[PDB]
């Protein structure tokens, strides 16, 4: 068994997401597939079943036309169509295989779930990837660093030194801005005889802008 | 109705213990009890199905049991390797649907505190250049964590939208953490002296740095 | 009290070069010098204002800066659209009005 699919890409309020794991090693007839998320520091909720042999999926309560469900079997793969999504939407979407089947409304008390692995995210967002427009850092033994700014989505990665240091890289967490930007931070540590003597840089890579930005922190004048 | 579930545990290593979740009467008993497990940063996975039966995948170490109201999932020993928050799911059938615990975090049982050392990072001319100054400071080589920190100008505090990022785990056994405050350049150059403090539950240190060099 | 601007600017694309606008006693220093560019029949635009912000529209290739009584500025790169008449604009409190010098003319050797 296996659940092995792409990240779910950032979507904006009032729009629609996509989320499908693809289905192999055994026959796509006889398991009914759940959707649920993983909400922080709460619960989960659940919605609905799919069944993939006839046209009876049903809804739940507080889930009237969230969801729309539509199944293939060529392809053996669950569809996602996702909409008006809002800020309670934050949390990453695994698709829950169940064993067995069950239609009528008192057989779903025996089974289980049975496998989880490799889930997707899918969260609303206000900020959208933008163009990373960042400026050194100028720093303060003795400190140093650069910060990240006006970048979406989460996450980044800084290297010092293209790569060649990899001791006191830590990414510090970012937090949730009020216009919707975050802030990752990294430090290395240096000794205090070298401070705007030996150049140093770091280099930060943006995946869904293609840009590479390379940086010299300089004291500040 | 809503299952409720412990948000953690304390539990000492080599010895038995059990976490509880209260229901209600259609919920649990006539209903069957699932324990989900999830490693952090992987996917999660069942512990125990049906009150009785053991899936095959894992030794004869864990125990789960209903009794009435509270399903009990006794937990043989603990070990420091492995903390995994434990899920409670059942049935309703009036709400026709599956409802879901809140999660009880496991810990192990004191180590003594550490010495924190804050650093102070000014901007350089180049974010003045775009009409914009932000200030970050970070707290690091503290332990335990639970930090609060704030900025003070050394004559008042300041509070125009003051952040705390939570603390995280680090791969050299210590915790770090980090603050940001964004202005603009006129109140920027309005004081002379911008600090820092943390709260170490009775150790403070404030970080004096000049925005001169 | 009037500002001493070059009539021709010798810039060779591909390399950095700064120009100097230099004037007086109590004309550069006790106020900003800002610069300005306008195109041969148009209306002018604002390049550089107070030597420390670059402001929006404008591409990030003219650096402005003073260092003592001359006038520094500093270019990175040159472009065949980017030929514009700039010129050097002063604040002064002996005159009570603005100081404009000969203006620079670039010419792509």
């Amino acid at each position: 068994v296996q659940l092995v699919q792409s990240g779910a890409e950032v979507k904006k309020p009032g729009a629609s997401v996509k989320v499908s794991c693809k289905a192999s090693g055994y026959i796509f007839s006889d398991y009914n597939i759940h959707w649920v998320r993983q909400a922080p520091g709460q619960g989960l909720e659940w919605m609905g079943w799919i069944s993939p042999d006839s046209d009876d999926t049903n809804y739940a309560q507080s889930f009237q036309g969230r969801v729309t469900m539509t199944r293939d079997t060529s392809i053996t793969t669950v569809y996602m169509e996702l909409s008006s999504l809002r800020s309670d939407d934050t949390a990453v979407y695994f698709c829950a295989r169940s064993v067995g089947y069950c239609s009528l409304n008192s057989c779903q008390r025996w089974m289980w779930f049975d496998t989880w692995g490799q889930g997707a995210l899918v969260t609303v967002s206000s900020a959208s990837t933008k163009g990373p427009s960042v400026f050194p850092l100028a720093p303060s033994t003795a400190a140093l660093g650069c910060l990240v700014k006006d970048y979406f989505p989460e996450p980044v990665t800084v290297s010092w030194n293209s790569g060649a240091l990899t001791s006191g890289v830590h990414t510090f967490p970012a937090v949730l801005q009020s216009s919707g930007l975050y802030s990752l931070s990294s430090v290395v540590t240096v000794p205090s005889s070298s401070l705007g003597t030996q150049t140093y840089i770091c280099n930060v890579n943006h995946k869904p802008s293609n840009t590479k930005v390379d940086k010299k922190v300089e004291p500040k004048s | 109705p809503v299952l409720t579930q412990p948000p953690s545990a304390s539990g000492p290593p080599g010895q038995s213990v059990s976490i509880s979740c209260s229901g209600s009467r259609s919920n649990i008993g006539t209903n069957f009890v699932y324990w989900y497990q999830q490693l952090p940063g992987a996917a999660p996975k069942l512990l125990i199905y049906k009150n009785d039966q053991r899936p095959s995948g894992v030794p004869e170490r864990f125990f789960g049991s209903k009794s009435g109201t509270s399903a009990s999932l006794a937990i043989s020993g603990l070990r420091s390797e492995d903390e995994v928050d434990y899920y409670c799911a059942a049935w309703d059938d009036s709400l026709s649907g599956h409802v879901f615990g809140a999660g009880t975090k496991v810990t192990v049982l004191g180590q003594p505190k550490a010495a924190p050392s804050v650093t102070l990072f000014p901007p350089s001319s180049e974010e003045l250049q775009a009409n914009k100054a932000t200030l970050v400071c970070l707290i690091s080589d503290f332990y335990p964590g639970a930090v609060t920190v704030a900025w003070k100008a050394d004559s008042s505090p300041v509070k125009a939208g003051v952040e705390t990022t939570t603390p995280s785990k680090q791969s050299n056994n210590k915790y770090a953490a980090s603050s940001y405050l964004s202005l603009t350049p006129e109140q920027w150059k309005s004081h002379r002296s911008y600090s820092c403090q943390v709260t170490h539950e009775g150790s403070t240190v404030e970080k004096t740095v000049a925005p001169t060099e």
